[PDB]
């Protein structure tokens, strides 16, 4: 088995390697649209922070 | 005219001259991932005036839609499009000599 | 191509943004010249140092 | 290369060169039944890489 | 299988490629005999005493 893992790791670590980049890219785009509705949250919640602390 | 293979970026580059159009296009392919079958159809579905597109081996054979296509630029081969066999001539690489290949051929087909 | 020969509609865009290209509209031709990058799938095609790394 | 239109059997018979293939190829045409953009949909099914006809 | 009976599309390829097998394409059957090697030296201390002398 550690003599047929050798000769087959270095063309799986690439094929893994493309499939990475790929669902990383496609992570992107789903979390893209998300994003701009996540930073309006956290600045109202942030206004609401400030006013406690000069409060 | 001619079917050229250039290397760029280590990547083959084939240079075909198309029957319907009369332009020269141009193909990029990665040398693992592809195989010959994904070149056929980028040719094919390029200029739709091709029916028949095939690539033989220089002694008469063909090669398989499945080979890969690092296994295919190491010899010449034949290139048919629709009537017309250009012959195609990669350029040779730094290689393994003739007895050490057959001895890693023979250790990894005896693992 | 910055040759002049045409680009095959199904390259993929990754290797196309390799090298700087030409994108031809219909009268002027934008010459267009990527910023270089580095890596970001270590692919290539075969290699003697990779042979001598597999013995 | 020209393209010739002859008459055989009282049916007009059009002999065009197709580009795909760089061979001739001849049309039976009927001159009653027939109009130009059948004829333009036959010469576009003969052979794909004519994807630009016309006719003027 | 040399003895007449089919084999299962299941069945892996290096399984197949341990003995003779016969290919029916459309009427032609073709012997199909591959270059196999010994099971009588295939004691596999000394495989392995040939993968240690080739590496």
């Amino acid at each position: 088995q550690q003599l047929y893992t050798t000769l087959c790791i270095e063309q799986h670590q690439l094929n893994k390697e493309r499939e990475l980049i790929e669902r990383l890219e496609d992570l992107k785009e789903q979390l893209a649209p998300l994003e701009k509705v996540r930073i309006e949250i956290s600045r109202k919640a942030e206004k609401r922070t400030t006013l406690v602390l000069w409060g | 005219d001619d079917v050229t293979v250039v290397y760029q970026n280590g990547l083959p580059v084939i240079s075909v001259r198309l029957p319907s159009r009369r332009e020269r296009c141009q193909f990029t392919l990665k040398p693992i991932s592809d195989s010959v079958g994904v070149f056929l159809r980028q040719l094919q579905e390029e200029d739709r005036g091709i029916d028949r597109v095939a690539i033989y081996s220089p002694d008469g054979v063909r090669v398989a839609a499945s080979t890969g296509i690092d296994l295919l630029l190491l010899d010449d081969f034949k290139l048919v499009i629709n009537d017309l066999t250009y012959h195609v001539r990669p350029p040779k690489r730094d290689l393994l000599s003739h007895e050490n290949a057959a001895t890693l051929n023979d250790v990894k087909t005896l693992v």
